[PDB]
RNA sequence: CCUUCUCAAACAUUCUGUUUGGUAGUGAGUGAUACUCUUUGGAGUUAACUUGAAAUUGCCUUAAA
């Protein structure tokens, strides 16, 4: 968990002052006196589940504790459907802190820096191992049978 | 418990800093024996940076000259080898956060270059000094009549009479003559102050002082370089400016 | 004869042709008309100058382009299968069709009029024994070039599609929709079948 | 495959439009003076609050 | 001075050598081409493992033969430029381009000593990055800090481990001294190790280049700065594997032994 | 079933004996530790073996540490069954050069050198080369 | 309808490297930044030599 | 979960030229005859290629709570 938050911190969206101030520079030089297409988070459940079933999402971090638990249900078998590399991670409100929102529910990883490319994937073999693989009898068993 | 992390940073961090003691020490030890067939500088530069940050270039001369040695903590994983050991010993600087004065000559400069990841160097002005000696300073000497251990304080100038006087040293202001302007009592005071207690910046965790530390922290990295190489200029920064911020 | 290859390594091993025959005079035939629109793009963007062949441009220029290259010494076009036909130049060493043709039957007389050969892992001359290290290196170059010009995106969009849609039209035991499309995709570089 | 065969649109190549309004109504408003430039307000606290 | 008559014995040896009875070439035409002069000595820098390449002048370009058809090879020849951490803020890839289309050298790619060690740090992002390029180039500063950004596996070459060039005039950056040092090195002069061993040969690279007269006056001027510098023991011509080619041979050496 | 000797796979880049005994320490009292290294060159393989005074150790340490993402590469641990013991795994330092040269005298080696030189040019000979000198 | 400024600016950067070489024109990264087509360029271009010379 | 030895002289000013010195590298494997030394042991070299940083055992503490 520690470990996926040490990457996707390299791409917090760029909060609103930070574009306020960014796009006032564009026009006090440009007005007066050729840039990549810049890479973050993408974080809204109508668009982590578009970019899902695209297949334009290669980590999809799920928050475990959801207002109405029947919004993200269906999400982290349809992720195990279209083989999207998925891990429901703990706290809406500890997603919430990458994303300049209170709460997330959802945060992917669609596109990435060459930089944090090699350590994007070995975070996909690290989820797909530590996550996926111990938790393989989750698709069975019904919990909460605690005497 | 110690997490594997830490355990594994601890060692790749000291081994860059093994391997690279290693290598001022041979550069400097072929420096000092006129074997100067295939190194790559024969000589020694002194970085001063000031403040818009101006960094220069100037050769070392022979002149023994007076530095106020500041400690630091850096780097972060390291743990110090025995070369660190030996020089912070002779220093007396294990503790954080605490200063001294040397004299610096030709045997003193490549010992600087071993400890400049450790400490912050830097030539003091006469109110540097002055307001550093009467606002801290301790002496080691007998309590009240068993107790041995007692650091007090520079109140009087009775006590500078019964532990130096006979040099020619009677008060304060003369152990800060001797300090300033370089003399015989010199390593007679310079033990006798052993080391200082400089407060440290900030100096707190919380709201405000948690981004302060932050502000500071990234303030670091630009006031100061670790070169690594065996040709390091010694990085000179200005003390009047840290000492206003240390007192 | 034949050369043994995989999807991936299918486009991958046709570049590394292209490069070391720009002396010779060779033909690439296709399938679809529309996956001609893509080869004949990027071919001329990483600068091996070809020369472009298909039912979907006007006969003035399918007329002028295919004359120069009858009076040439050193070209190479991309042509499909039916505009081709009845118009054969003796000037070739190697007639290499790369997609499955129409008629089994038909590519018979199609070679004896130049060295023949096919590309089939799903799937008389010699085979060619390959090595597998010395293919070029070009494909994640490819991959950056693919999602930062959005025409070549479009035409490899409806590269990958006609050529797919054209295999599925096919009459054969052996063509019959086997091949999988996690590795066709990377013919025409992509991460997702389109 | 991806559930549908939705075409790719071209701004999710090309660089933001909605960016180059932005952008293009600040100009306008540095223009007009209502917004005082990032490189001016640094003059405005340099000489003030001192 | 070493008999030419001999070289062109030599060399026409090796032609006929190469005259000699798969669709890809994977080892029959690399050695076909790569020809190395082999230079023997009592222990070269026999004590310390430097990675530095002696640039030795030579009179004809094999470079220049090298670009025109590694254009046709599948192996691509792409001149890189490592440089420091203030002159691509302050130099394009353009105005090389401005002043080297003159001649007609193309500068491939501009890498900052940054990005070695953040986005081409990965292992196979690392090896695919520079096996792809031939002639590796970078500013005086850092060529010591080198060995550990681009790693062990890019040194086992010649072609991949970088030549030391200068930009800086009196310490200050321009953008001159690096224009006419890029063609120094380029046109006039041939980089090869030095191994802490006895063996070492000289990656002339193809036969195929520069026609075999001209191929003399490459072998000639070699030995002219390798006598003259060390002194050596035996010279071997030699194309990958061949009964070997000896050209010249020393005794006055050996008696200091 | 299963014992006390430990397999570890996939190591950081400078994690050696040291850090494997004390921080598999904390799991418990460590009997031997060892690590596979070069001789051409003192430095890890990237693999060690060490081994446990109690076997139940060695199942917890496994549980707890067979897909740990540490440092740019997951840790990977396996079980041993009874026997499959550590046995030769050395402590390799960086192996320095000798210098055996001379002994010989400057006669010998020369004639020496003169009959590996003409039988070098009645070498090419063997096999289709003509060559004068 | 007249054309702006910036965008006057912008036909006049690409008429000045390429001229006519409409394909050339709009592969070009550096100047045709949003990857536009051959025939909003030629009548951009045209509407700009119309209010020229 | 730290990030890497980011330049010096001697001569020369053609708007920067020449010369001198400076770098010890992840591991594991495939590999076609040559080089000297040693006296039998490989010692050290010499093309090239494979690889998600891959792997089964060669005899200081305000960087804290």
């Amino acid at each position: 968990a520690a470990e996926t938050f040490k990457l996707f911190n390299k791409y917090r969206p760029e909060t609103a002052a930070e574009k306020k101030e960014r796009l006032t520079k564009e026009a006090a030089a440009v007005a007066e006196g050729a840039s990549p297409k810049p890479y973050a988070v993408k974080y809204g459940l109508n668009h982590v589940v578009a970019l899902i079933e695209n297949k334009k999402a290669k980590l999809v971090l799920i928050a475990n504790d959801v207002d109405p638990i029947e919004l993200v249900v269906f999400l982290p078998a349809l992720c195990k459907k279209m083989g999207v590399p998925y891990a429901i991670v703990k706290g809406k409100a500890r997603l919430g802190t990458l994303v300049n929102q209170k709460t997330s529910a959802v945060a992917a990883l669609t596109e990435v820096r060459a930089e944090d490319e090699a350590a994007l994937a070995k975070l996909v073999s690290t989820i797909d191992a530590n996550f996926a693989d111990k938790y393989d009898e989750v698709k069975k068993h019904w919990g909460g049978g605690i005497l | 418990f110690v997490r594997a992390e830490s355990i594994v940073a601890k060692t790749l961090a000291t081994s860059r800093e093994k391997e690279r003691i290693k290598r001022v020490s041979i550069l400097e030890d072929k420096k000092a024996k006129n074997e100067t067939q295939h190194i790559a500088s024969g000589k020694d530069f002194i970085l001063k940076i000031t403040e818009g940050l101006i960094r220069e270039k100037t050769t070392y001369d022979g002149k023994p000259a007076l530095l106020f040695i500041v400690r630091v903590r850096g780097p972060l994983a390291v743990n110090i080898p025995n070369k660190a050991f030996k020089i912070l010993s002779l220093l007396r600087l294990v503790e954080t956060n605490t200063g001294v004065f040397v004299k610096l000559t030709k045997n003193v400069y490549p010992l600087l270059k071993v400890i400049a990841p450790y400490v912050v160097i830097g030539k003091p002005s006469l109110s540097s000094i002055r307001s550093l000696i009467q606002k801290r300073g301790r002496i080691i000497y007998k309590g009240e009549n068993e107790a041995e251990p007692h650091e007090i304080v520079l109140n009087d100038n009775n006590i500078v009479e019964e532990q130096l006087g006979d040099h020619g040293i009677i008060c304060v202001e003369d152990i800060i003559h001797e300090i300033a302007t370089m003399g015989e009592s010199f390593s007679v005071c310079n033990f006798f102050l052993q080391p200082f207690k400089l407060n440290r910046e900030v100096s707190g965790f919380g709201s405000l002082n948690r981004l302060r530390k932050i502000k500071q922290r990234e303030a670091e990295s630009r006031t100061r370089q670790f070169s690594n190489a065996a040709t390091a200029p010694v990085i000179e920064v200005d003390i009047d400016s840290l000492l206003a911020k240390l007192n | 004869g034949y050369v043994v290859c995989d999807s991936d390594k299918r486009f991958l091993l046709l570049f590394s042709f292209l490069k070391r025959n720009q002396k010779k005079k060779i033909i690439v035939f296709l399938s679809s008309c529309n996956s001609v629109k893509y080869y004949a793009e990027l071919l001329n963007y990483i600068d091996l100058p070809v020369l472009e062949l298909h039912g979907k441009q006007k006969q003035q220029k399918r007329t002028n382009t295919f004359f120069e290259f009858c009076n040439a010494e050193r070209g190479i076009l991309i042509c499909t299968d039916v505009a081709a036909r009845g118009l054969d130049i003796p000037a070739v060493d190697w007639i290499i069709q790369f997609d499955p043709p129409d008629d089994p039957r038909d590519y018979i007389h199609r070679v004896g009029r130049g060295k023949s050969l096919m590309f089939l892992t799903p799937n008389p001359l010699n085979e060619y024994e390959f090595p597998e290290n010395k293919i070029a290196n070009v494909q994640s170059q490819l991959e950056k070039l693919i999602k930062s010009n959005y025409y070549l995106h479009q035409t490899a969009k409806d590269g990958y599609r006609s050529y797919l849609q054209a295999y599925a039209s096919h009459s054969l035991k052996t063509v019959y929709q086997i091949d999988k499309l996690d590795l066709a995709k990377v013919a025409k570089s992509y991460g997702f079948p389109v | 495959m991806p559930l549908t065969a939705v075409p790719e649109p071209k701004r999710r190549f090309v660089p933001s439009k909605n960016e180059a309004k932005r952008v293009m109504k600040i100009v306008r408003a540095i223009r007009e003076g209502r917004i005082i430039p990032p490189k001016k307000l640094k003059e405005m606290k340099e000489k003030e609050k001192i | 001075a070493i008999p030419r008559e001999r070289v062109i014995k030599a060399v026409n040896e090796l032609i006929k050598f190469t005259s000699k009875p798969l669709l890809e070439d994977d080892e029959e035409e690399l050695k076909k081409d790569l020809q190395l002069i082999v230079v023997n000595n009592k222990s070269f820098t026999g004590t310390s493992k430097s990675f530095k390449l002696k640039l030795l002048n030579v009179k004809h370009s094999f470079y220049k033969p090298w670009k025109e058809a590694s254009a046709t090879a599948v192996k691509d020849f792409k001149v890189l430029l490592i440089l420091k951490d203030s002159d691509i803020k302050k130099v394009s890839e353009d105005d090389l381009f401005d002043q080297l289309d003159s001649e007609g050298i193309k500068v491939d790619e501009i890498i900052c000593g940054k990005d070695l060690k953040t986005v081409y740090k990965a292992y196979e992002a690392r090896n695919a990055f520079i096996s792809q390029f031939s002639l590796i180039l970078a500013d005086d500063s850092i060529v010591t800090s080198l060995p550990k950004l681009m790693g062990g596996k890019a040194y086992n070459k010649v072609e991949t481990t970088p030549i030391s060039i200068r930009t800086h005039a009196n310490k200050e950056f321009s953008l001159t001294t690096l224009t006419n040092n890029i063609k120094k090195v380029y046109m006039n002069q041939l980089p090869v190790k030095l191994p802490r061993g006895t063996t070492l040969n000289v990656h002339l690279g193809n036969l195929e280049w520069l026609r075999p007269e001209e191929f003399v006056d490459n072998v000639e001027l070699i030995s002219e700065q390798l006598i003259k510098a060390y002194q050596i023991r035996s010279i071997f011509i030699k194309t990958n594997r061949s009964p070997v080619l000896p050209l010249y041979y020393n005794q006055d050496v050996l008696d200091e032994l | 079933e299963y014992s006390g000797i430990i397999y570890v796979s996939r190591l950081p880049h400078g994690f050696h004996e040291k850090e494997l005994s004390k921080y598999f320490a904390q799991f418990g009292d460590l009997k031997e530790v060892r690590l596979a290294r070069n001789k051409k060159t003192g430095n890890s393989r990237h693999y060690g073996f060490l081994e446990f005074v109690n076997k139940e150790d060695a199942m917890i340490a496994q549980e707890s540490m067979n897909n740990y993402l540490l440092m740019g590469h997951l840790l990977q641990v396996r079980v041993l069954p009874k026997g499959a013991k550590i046995e030769k795994l050395y402590k390799y330092k960086k192996r320095v050069l000798v210098e055996k040269g001379i002994t010989k005298p400057v006669k010998q080696l020369k004639d020496n050198m003169k009959q590996k030189h003409e039988e070098r040019i009645k070498k090419l000979a063997k096999s289709g080369i003509e060559f004068k000198w | 309808r007249s054309q702006s400024e910036r965008e006057e600016e912008w036909l006049e950067k690409l008429y000045k490297k390429h001229g006519d070489d409409y394909k050339k024109m709009f592969f070009d990264k550096k100047l045709n930044i949003y990857q536009q087509s051959e025939g909003d360029l030629k009548r951009r271009l045209l509407r700009w030599k119309k209010r020229n010379g």
